[PDB]
């Protein structure tokens, strides 16, 4: 079988050098005038930047002159002016070139930060100008005379050497001798002598610069390409198009700057020819070599020598490389990024009609939405006779037309999507809802994972045109698919305000209300009662309920009772599905309850149920809430009666520790925190006051004298159900407010001691200013600069995805309880919840598994943990995953917005990042920059250090500025003396013996010690353990999974240490590396392999390497990406995800996992 | 310091200005070497014939005397007298050959020395000269190489016999039997050098010169050439700080700095080309006018994104002129028709003059929000067909196309071919009538009819929608 | 093109030289016309309306 030649579908890329003959391949001809567009008939001059003879037709497959204009005319060239009649399309494709009069530098390999022909002919960058600009001479090929092969001479020195040896020696000066330097220059036998000369000396400043230029020079030569293709002989054009002249409204033209540009470079070009044959001085013929040299170097990157400047305009005109390059990296899917069809946008509102699965869609951005499919469908059905007559049809927007719109409406998703997309949340599939009015109606229980408030944010809608598409969005970004968020296992639709209101009004009790005693058959006539106006909604009644509990075997247990509750709790039964006993309506039902719930019946119940239970709660509490006519007046908000006095006692405070500070008993800034104590107490005390009044003050009567009950006042119910406010934001309306803080960030000793219900005089409310000023402005930084953290995290992790099923290995980390210094500030069952147990865990006896092996440790495996007292479970995570190139499924864990074990082939690394990042809004040492110095691995300031090797140490030598350190272990080799500078107070005892990694001052770690000394596991339970103590000190729920995926790739890269294979010192990747020493294990030699040194690379440090350049180009410098691979010839086989996205195919997950791994295993086979 | 201005500023300011007295030196070396060539030239048999056949080409109306000569020292009938005479002496020398000849060879160069040469032609003799010379060095490296290289010869003993004859067989058949070491290794390539001698002694026929001569003349020539040239460079590094004087006048009129003193350069060195120091002109004077010459037509010619004719860019220069002093002259601004009158032109073209002249803006012009948004950005495509048309094109092929088979079989090849249905280009109603033979009228009542089938509406019904 | 040729064949409609820029009204606002303004080069006769 033959392969192909014409068009197959590629796989890789590779990319190289151009050869002069290379370049002439693409070229169809050679611009050989500055001339652009005739000045009156706008036709392109021939052989100029705009050629139809070179380029293509003007107008679509009709010749220049107008000899064939027809279509049936195809390959014919005119015989005319030559011009094979094809669509305009082929002026955006075919290239051109031009041939140099003398050679030229191409400016990326001359000022490329590691200059490569520098480096290349291990000779130093000014010189290699210093002969460019014809200001020295340059020996090449010396031979045996008196002279260096890379020596440079001067005018008189060249002159008095020739004398001396005319033949057997040779030297030139400018782009020719460079050339003649690239060309002579044998690479093998450079190679042989650098070999040699790194073994015999060693010094660390020799062989450092010594095994870099190796490198290159062995991949040059496997490379392909040959030195002298740097010297630039043919100079590729851009095609017309790319740099187009087309005209503008009033007659005038624009045109792209390369025209500039490209013109001067052909014109001094030119020029140059004609200074040949006129046969110029040689100081002319100079002066022109080096204004190509400016105009070559201006075309290609402008501003690394002299910024040229645009005809006319004063800002410089942007050069070939600024057109790939930019803010950051490639224009093209970086933010942002392109525009896309079939979409729309505009404000949203409530809509609380609609179904959690569905949303309202205004008429008219329908019906211009799908205008592809309703033209197709009426004249399916045949409304209308063609396509034309529907256009027509849906532009008179004729009446029938909206019955055929319901059906292409019907069972065909829409995606939403809110500003700042942080989470996959971001976007949603809605079914869509024919909608008067030009509003988009949003479901109130999606408004919290869009973050999406209704003070007029705005969302845009994008319609889902291929069959794959509907169907990735109904069983992947489908509302009712993710109901959970993937940063935690805990419901993202959890009901918000008003609906959570509602319920706690619902179920609630007063001490005497209308049918208090008495007893009802079933909830359908609690209801009855309650409607009919007999009862009050909260009173204390026994009711005959049947709850069931599916304690059997996959069997649904029924039981019947008499449970004492009220008429409320006793209506609101009738929602609750099935299986959930009636335990969890019977209490209050706050907003913390009210999610417990929801999360209950979905791990019990499964998917289905917990959506139509959602709904229904959401109708009910926005119905009851309705119902309760809930308010708030300014009688709501009650002051407490010894406010005043309060006040006034520690206003006494004050003046008595002022008394003191005048008397000198005090020092002054000993008094400024006293005083500031007693005001913070103050605060607390009547914080404490107004507290108790307000909550309990419902003082009430039930057939007796008296009895209090918590307050049925409008504001406590917002704050105490979890609707709405919390005790500071209270504590803010009715108690004093705070003590403000002066903008230097000192906290002035006089605080607000009125409030929100009274008035604030003019200073206490200036005072206030800072405050709400300096809130403004953090949180306004502080969102860009989250968004910032999770950039850094999805581009170090990215392309992790789920690969392997179990890669097989019984390793893990040990989970425990976090324990910190009070009793446990998060318990055991959460650490190990949705994770898999790495090996068998025993009951206190044994011989008796209670959890076997690796099992998915669920609700019902982590109370059997809690049934039997076990404290700690070894649990696999994706940090010690043995897969290579991704993470296996058994390792990571079940979460996902459904509780199934995580599937094959989702991607982790980006819902890791955004889990991560989302939250990072909430944060403000300590706070997110803690975050991000953690992840960037820094070393801290002031640092401590730790016991190299264990065994007894002791104080060696004395004051250098280091007082050295002796250790000496037991059994092995004493050497290790670490140089400690004395200044530092230290800790270590010098008569006792201390483990490798104990404490030999004080102050924290490097985490890079914490690797090395105390190994992988410690590490990566060190990066955890802190950065949730971050968040949750602000409250963020993040699953340890997320953060460990981050560390993963922190460690990708490692150091060898022996040989036998590969080089000595190379950082490399695990992968490859571990892989390479398990393939060495066995067969191959019988063991040589190599030991290597596990590294730890902060995120946007491990970023940097990857092996797909095409990714590379995109986030980091454009520049220096491309051309260090295309030295190399390096061939970038895709199999990424940016890379995949630039290039516009499949991703190589999710759906399209299938396709690339079907491609892959077709790829390197037979 | 890179910038090439300066790498050239620092270039050229080593070279040591003229002195007036200097001038007239280098200029005295260029007349010595040209003269040389000029002389060069005249003692060439071929160079004078090839100017015979040439006139006689004139004579015979197979060329013009403007192709030719640019005139002598010193009109149609004193072209065709002075002709006469240069046959005149050739045809005296051409006959004495018979030693003397030489004192009439020296009076035809004189005669000929008169002719001031086109460019052109005195090219053509000159590389006619160094291709017959080239003629010559091919059977000279042959001869060489085919004794010294293949059969092993020395060249010390390899020039004894060569000098004064290298034609005839004193040096190849009587050498050979010398009994020299190198003598009898020559056999062996004897057939080849005797029969490539052919065209080393044919030369001494066309060109009526041994080859001991062919070589001596055009050596002075090529002296005399790189005289001149050395000559005339070294006064071109002279002046180059006048042209530097004058571009300094010219910079922002839209080219480079260094592009103008470049352009201004090749002005200069057409002067020193032009000039004659005879006159007294001084040098500088006179160069001026020609550097400043050169800068203005290049800055016309290829400043511009859109080139322009000279006469276009003339016109521009005088309308900002009155534009100038129009403008506080008449306190707000001409109008747009004020210019019109002032200038001699109908006076309308002022509107489209002024529109060409208009240099395009760069589609790299940032607009609006700082953003990346350029105005390029903005520009949208008109040249592409829209989907929601291009859908209802491949509809109307298939409507066309099912109505085309509702009729007979020869209405729907009648109604293909007077259209260009499905078929290359499309067929008069005289054609038609040729492929069906049936022809004139008959045909055309055909096709009205089937217009008119599709008129009445069934077919009518899904046809007339595609016009809105 | 030879398929439109035949519809106007078979239509008998004279396809003009010249295309029509004429401003209308956006897609969906809806108003009444309070005023209009014509500005004319100097030199051009000013039409009817003008
Ligand atoms: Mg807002
Ligand atoms: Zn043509
Ligand atoms: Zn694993």
């Amino acid at each position: 079988l033959k392969a192909q030649t014409k068009t197959e579908e590629f796989d890789a890329i590779k990319i190289a050098l151009a050869s002069p003959d290379m370049i002439r391949s693409w070229s169809f001809g050679e611009v050989k005038k500055p001339e652009t567009i005739n000045y009156r008939t706008f036709k392109p001059e021939r052989d100029g930047l705009f050629c139809a003879r070179i380029f293509g037709p003007v107008k679509d497959y009709e010749c220049l002159c107008g000899k064939y204009k027809r279509l049936k005319h195809r390959g014919v060239i005119c015989e005319k002016c030559g011009v094979e009649v094809t669509q305009t399309k082929v002026r955006r494709e075919r290239m051109g070139h031009i041939e140099l009069a003398s050679p030229t530098a191409h400016i990326w390999f001359l000022k490329s930060l590691p200059s490569r022909i520098g480096l290349l002919l291990d000779m130093p960058l000014r010189d290699i100008e210093r002969v460019l600009y014809f200001e020295s001479y340059v020996v090449i090929e010396g031979g045996m005379t008196n002279l260096e092969r890379q020596q440079i001479l001067t005018e008189e020195q060249y002159l008095d050497a020739l004398e001396e040896f005319g033949d057997e020696f040779d030297a030139k000066m400018g782009a020719e001798a460079i050339q003649a330097l690239l060309k002579s220059m044998d690479l093998e036998q450079e190679c042989e002598q650098l070999r040699e000369e790194l073994n015999e000396t060693n010094s660390e400043t020799k062989r450092k610069k010594l095994t870099k230029r190796i490198k290159l020079l062995e991949a040059f030569v496997q490379s392909g390409n040959k030195p002298e293709w740097m010297i630039l002989t043919v100079l590729p054009v851009l095609p017309p198009d790319l740099r187009p002249l087309v005209p503008l409204d009033g007659g005038r033209f624009a045109t792209s700057d390369l025209n500039d540009l490209y013109r001067r470079v052909i014109n001094r070009n030119n020029r140059l020819k004609r200074l040949l044959d006129l046969a110029a001085p040689d100081i002319i013929v100079r002066n022109e070599k080096r204004m190509l040299q400016e105009a070559v170097d201006a075309l290609l990157d402008n501003g690394r020598r002299g910024r040229a400047i645009t005809g006319s305009n004063k800002r410089p005109l942007k050069s070939l490389a600024d057109m790939i390059k930019g803010k950051q990296g490639r224009f093209r899917q970086n933010l942002l990024g392109k525009r896309v069809d079939y979409s729309g946008r505009s404000v949203i509102t409530v809509g609380p009609y609609l179904r959690l699965h569905q949303c309202g869609l205004p008429k008219k951005m329908a019906l211009e939405l799908f205008k592809p499919f309703i033209y197709g469908k009426l004249e399916l059905r045949g409304l209308a006779t063609t396509i034309k007559a529907a256009k027509k049809m849906v532009e008179r927007e004729e009446a029938v037309v909206w019955d055929i719109l319901d059906e292409v409406i019907r069972e065909h998703p829409v995606l939403l999507n809110r500003a700042p997309t942080l989470h996959r949340l971001g976007i949603q599939a809605f079914e869509p809802v024919l909608i008067e009015g030009k509003a988009i109606q949003l479901h109130p229980l999606v408004c919290a994972a869009y973050n999406a408030d209704f003070d007029g944010d705005q969302m845009a809608v994008h319609v889902p045109l291929t069959l794959e598409a509907q169907l990735e969005a109904r069983a992947l970004m489908m509302s009712t698919n993710n109901i959970l968020s993937p940063a935690n296992g805990e419901p993202i639709i959890v009901p918000s305000q008003d609906v959570v209101l509602g319920l706690y009004y619902m179920t609630r009790d007063c001490v005497n209300a209308k049918g208090e005693g008495m007893v009802l058959t079933g909830p359908k006539e609690a209801e009855r009662l309650y409607r009919s106006g007999l009862a009050s909604l909260h009173a204390r009644v026994k009711v005959r309920i049947t709850e069931y509990e599916k304690d059997a075997n996959g069997e649904l247990v029924a039981k019947t009772s008499l449970k004492d509750t009220t008429v409320g709790r006793a209506i609101l039964w009738m929602i609750v599905p099935k299986g959930l006993p009636y335990s969890i309506v019977n209490q209050a039902l706050g907003k913390k309850a009210i999610s417990k719930m929801l999360n209950t019946c979905y791990r019990i119940l499964g998917l289905k149920p917990t959506v139509i239970f959602a709904d229904q709660i959401m109708y009910t509490g926005f119905a009851y809430a309705a119902r309760s006519g809930a308010s708030v007046g300014i009688d709501d908000m009650v002051i407490p009666e010894k406010k005043h006095e309060i006040i006034s006692e520690a206003e006494a405070e004050v003046a008595e520790i002022q008394e003191q500070f005048q008397s000198g008993l005090v020092t002054a800034g000993e008094r400024y925190n006293k005083v500031i104590d007693i005001w913070a107490a103050a605060n607390d005390r009547v914080s404490k006051a107004m507290m108790d009044n307000l909550q309990t003050e419902t003082v009430i009567n039930r057939d007796g004298q008296e009895e209090k009950q918590v307050s049925f006042n409008s504001i406590y119910m917002m704050a105490d159900s979890g609707a709405r406010g919390s005790a500071a934001q209270i504590r803010q309306l009715a108690g004093m407010r705070g003590l403000m803080a002066k903008p230097d960030g000192s906290i002035i000793e006089t605080p607000i001691t009125a409030n929100f219900r009274e008035g604030l005089n003019v200073l206490q409310y200036f005072i206030s200013t800072h405050g709400a000023r300096k809130g403004l402005a953090d949180t306004a930084l502080k969102t860009a600069n989250s968004g910032y953290l999770t950039r850094r995290l999805v581009d170090v992790a990215q392309d992790l995805v789920v690969t392997e099923d179990d890669c097989g290995t019984h390793e893990g980390i040990m989970m425990t309880p976090v324990i910190e210094g009070g009793d446990v500030k998060e318990p055991l069952r959460d650490r190990v919840l949705g994770r898999v147990t790495a090996e068998d865990v025993l009951k206190p006896g044994t011989a008796d598994i209670l959890v076997p092996r690796n099992t998915l440790l669920h609700e019902q495996w982590c109370d059997l943990l809690e049934e039997n007292s076990v404290d700690a479970v070894k649990v696999r995570s994706v940090v010690s995953c043995d897969t290579d190139f991704g993470v296996c499924a058994h390792c990571y864990g079940r979460d996902l917005a459904r509780g199934h074990i995580i599937n094959k082939g989702e991607a982790i690394g980006v819902i890791a990042a955004q889990s991560i990042g989302e939250p990072g809004t909430q944060l403000t040492t300590g706070g997110l920059p803690r975050v991000a110095d953690l992840f960037e691995a820094r070393r801290p300031k002031e640092p401590a250090i730790l016991a190299e090797i264990s065994g007894i140490v002791s104080f060696g030598k004395e004051t250098k500025g280091k007082r050295r350190l002796v250790i000496t272990p037991v059994d092995g080799s004493d050497p290790y003396e670490e140089m400690i500078p004395k200044w530092r107070q230290l800790n270590v005892f010098e008569g006792e013996r201390v483990e490798r990694g104990d404490v030999i001052s004080d102050g924290p770690e490097a985490p890079h010690d914490i690797l090395r000394l105390r190994g992988v596991h410690a590490v990566t339970r060190y990066i955890v353990n802190e950065v949730q103590d971050v968040y949750r000190l602000q409250g963020v729920k993040i699953n340890d999974k997320h953060i460990e995926v981050i560390v993963r790739q922190m460690l990708r890269k490692a150091t060898i240490v022996n040989a036998g294979s590969s080089d000595f010192l190379e950082g490399e990747q695990v992968e490859y590396s571990r892989v390479k020493i398990a393939n060495r294990e066995l067969e191959a030699n019988g063991k040589v392999g190599a030991t290597y040194s596990r590294d730890l690379l902060g995120i946007t440090k491990a970023s940097l390497a990857t092996e797909s350049f095409i990714s590379a180009a995109s986030f980091q410098e454009t520049t220096r990406v491309l051309t260090e691979a295309a030295v190399a010839g390096k061939r970038d086989e895709l199999r990424g995800l940016k890379e995949n996205v630039i290039v516009g195919r499949l991703i190589p997950a999710g759906t399209g996992y299938a396709y690339h791994q079907d491609r892959m295993r077709r790829r390197a086979a037979g | 310091t890179t910038d090439p201005v300066r790498m050239y500023m620092r270039e050229m300011g080593t070279v040591e200005l003229l002195t007036r007295e200097g001038e007239i030196d280098i200029a005295k070396r260029i007349e010595d070497g040209i003269n040389q060539v000029q002389c060069s030239v005249a003692e060439y048999p071929e160079a004078i014939t090839y100017l015979l056949e040439q006139y006689d080409r004139v004579e015979a109306e197979e060329a013009r005397l403007s192709d030719l000569i640019t005139g002598f020292v010193d009109d149609p009938e004193l072209a065709r007298e002075k002709f006469a005479e240069l046959r005149a002496q050739y045809v005296v020398t051409r006959d004495t050959i018979k030693a003397t000849a030489q004192e009439e060879i020296l009076k035809l160069s004189e005669v000929f020395k008169q002719f001031r040469l086109v460019p052109k032609q005195f090219d053509y003799l000159v590389n006619s000269m160094r291709v017959m010379m080239d003629r010559v060095r091919t059977q000279e490296r042959l001869i060489m190489k085919l004794c010294v290289e293949q059969c092993k010869m020395p060249k010390k003993n390899f020039i004894t016999l060569f000098t004064g004859n290298e034609t005839s067989d004193t040096w190849f058949n009587a050498a050979i039997a010398m009994n020299k070491p190198w003598s009898e290794k020559l056999h062996d390539v004897s057939e080849e050098v005797h029969r490539a001698l052919q065209k080393l002694q044919q030369i001494e026929e066309e060109t009526g010169l041994t080859i001991e001569q062919v070589k001596d003349i055009n050596r002075r020539m090529s002296i005399g050439e790189a005289k001149a040239r050395r000559a005339k460079k070294e006064m071109v590094e002279a002046n180059l700080r006048l042209v530097i004087s004058i571009a300094k006048k010219y910079t922002n009129r839209g080219l480079q700095f260094l592009d103008l003193i470049q352009e201004g350069n090749i002005g200069l060195m057409k002067a020193v080309d032009k000039f004659e120091y005879r006159r007294g002109y001084k040098f500088s004077t006179y160069a001026t006018w020609w550097i400043r010459q050169a800068i203005t037509r290049s800055i016309a010619d290829q400043a511009r994104t859109i080139r322009i004719p000279v006469h276009m860019i003339e016109t521009i220069n005088k309308l900002n002129r009155i534009s100038r002093q129009m403008l506080q002259e008449m306190g707000r601004e001409p109008t747009p028709e004020e210019l019109a009158e002032r200038m001699l032109m109908p006076e309308d073209k002022i509107r489209k003059v002024l529109k060409i002249a208009k240099e395009p803006i760069s589609m790299e012009t940032p607009i609006g929000d700082d953003e990346d948004s350029h105005l390029g950005d903005f520009i949208e495509d008109t040249t592409l067909e829209l989907p929601l048309d291009s859908a209802t094109t491949e509809s109307l092929r298939a409507a066309t196309h099912d109505v085309l088979a509702g009729l007979t079989a020869r209405e729907a090849k009648v109604l293909r071919m007077r259209f260009g249905i499905d078929m290359n280009t499309d067929y008069t109603l005289e054609e038609v009538g040729k492929q069906f033979d049936v022809t004139r009228e008959r045909i055309r009542q055909i096709e009205a009819k089937a217009l008119r089938k599709l008129r009445h509406p069934s077919r009518s019904e899904v046809l007339r929608s595609f016009l809105d | 093109t030879p398929e439109e040729k035949l519809l106007r064949a078979i239509f008998g409609e004279k396809a003009s030289d010249v295309k029509d820029s004429s401003l209308r009204v956006p897609n969906g606002v809806s108003g009444t016309v309070i005023d209009v303004q014509v500005f004319t080069r100097d030199g051009v006769e000013k039409d009817k309306r003008a």
